[PDB]
């Protein structure tokens, strides 16, 4: 039914990074896929699960190992002496075709962000606050690596919100924002919390935004 | 350049669209399968159809048939067919092709589906830095602009009559709940720079009409 | 049948 990969990863130029992809085998070449940040797709390679037999695309030739363990049945994918450039979702995949139809699995899909910045957990600041309206929000900024999530009131108010896409700063960090527009009469009155989660640094934070 | 595709295609429900997969010449589109994919923001490539030929094709598993292949000899070009266009087929779409012993990809094409949304004017909002980043020794003009159709923004920072680039982060627009758009930029400066200068602009330019919001320390 | 990525 599904393939299933290995959690992100964060690396220094230079090392290495194993990402695995799990059948819950085949007896198809499984193929690497990677895609960096707002590009298309690029093929790694293939193996085949029952010679285990690899053939890399010329790119990667010198610095990748594709390997797999029929045992357990998951596929591995070593890329080595990684440079920030190799920042991507790294995907497996397998398939097959009939004359008919073909039937293609993809997996999840593995964040691997390669940068000379350390993991560091957000600094959020709150955007104290027209058609009787008012925009308040939070600033997320300065962390690494990306993956946060932002919420209003523990998820309770969805309506008025967005939440921007991240910005990767010259820096190496990376800085998002989240808005909600509210009545300008529920100001005093009802609380507005940001919840703020950054798993790569296990860091929670819930702050309130007041006028002042 | 193997392959070449369209950046971006716009088009109404219920009508039918055509995307190209533009091979250099020399590499005759006659030759081979073009794959196609499709992919929604956050999940993996899903498999729509290979097309070599009409009496050469293959449609993906559980793919609606309105999806459909096509070629041109003379433009040198593989052809994507969708005839519903439902709004769940706003998404990026790549094609693919075993070239020189190798699965080369295009660049994509993203294709925007209209949801019958009439011209909106962009809100601006332009925030000064919070105290308590003040207290950290660090400055974020926060310029939020939303509720803006179609999603296509330029942004302009200005320190006092001096325009600036140096600092500056921008999103590309991006849809909201609603389906409009909104985009957000970030103006980082010292404490220090904050307060030397007397006002920071932030113009926005949406249809040929713009909005500037000012903030002073 | 065929393999999808050969």
């Amino acid at each position: 039914v599904q393939l299933v990969q290995s959690g992100a990863e964060v690396k220094k130029p230079g090392s290495s990074v194993k990402v695995s992809c799990k059948a819950s085998l085949s007896s198809y070449a499984i193929s690497w896929v990677r895609q960096a940040p707002g590009q298309g797709p690029e093929w790694m390679g293939w193996i085949n699960p029952n010679s285990g037999g690899t053939n890399y695309a010329q790119k990667f030739q010198g610095r990748v190992t594709m390997t797999r363990d029929t045992s357990i049945s998951t596929a591995y994918m070593e890329l080595s002496r990684l440079r920030p450039d190799d920042t991507a979702v790294y995907y497996c995949a397998s398939g097959y075709c009939s004359s008919t139809s073909c039937y293609d699995y993809w997996g999840q899909g593995t964040l691997v962000t390669v940068s000379s910045a350390s993991t560091k957990g957000p600094s959020v600041f709150p955007l104290a606050p027209s058609g009787g309206t008012a925009a308040l929000g939070c600033l997320v900024k300065d962390y690494f690596p990306e993956p946060v999530t932002v919420s209003w009131n523990s998820g309770a108010l969805t309506s008025g919100v967005h939440t921007f896409p991240a910005v990767l700063q010259s820096s190496g960090l990376y800085s998002l924002s989240s808005v909600v527009t509210v009545p300008s009469s529920s100001l005093g009155t009802q609380t507005y919390i940001c919840n703020v989660n950054h798993k790569p640094s296990n860091t929670k934070v819930d702050k309130k935004v007041e006028p002042p | 350049a193997v392959l070449t595709q369209p950046s971006s295609l716009s088009a109404s429900p219920g009508a039918s669209v055509s995307l190209t997969c533009t091979l250099r010449s020399g590499i005759n589109v006659g030759a081979y399968r073009i794959y196609w994919y499709q992919q929604k923001p956050g999940s993996p490539p899903q498999f729509l159809l290979r097309y070599k030929s009409d009496s050469d094709k293959q449609q993906g598993s559980g793919v609606p048939s309105r999806f459909s292949g096509s070629r041109d000899a003379s433009a040198n070009a593989g052809i994507l067919l969708i005839s519903g266009l439902r709004s769940e087929d706003e998404a990026d779409y790549y094609c693919a092709i075993w070239h020189s012993s190798a699965w080369v990809f295009g660049g994509g094409t993203q294709l925007t589906v209209l949801g019958g949304q009439p011209k909106a004017a962009p809100s601006v909002t332009l925030f000064p830095p919070s105290s308590e980043e003040l207290q950290a020794n660090k400055a974020t003009l926060v310029c939020l602009i939303s509720d803006f159709y179609p999603g296509a923004v330029t942004v302009a920072w200005k320190a006092d009559s001096s325009p600036v680039k140096a600092g500056v982060e921008t999103t590309t627009p991006s849809k909201q709940s609603n389906n409009k758009y909104a985009a957000s930029s970030y103006l980082s400066l010292t404490p220090e720079q904050w307060k030397s200068h007397r006002s920071y602009s932030c113009q926005v330019t949406h249809e040929g009409s713009t909005v500037e919001k000012t903030v002073a320390p | 049948f065929e393999d999808f990525w050969k």
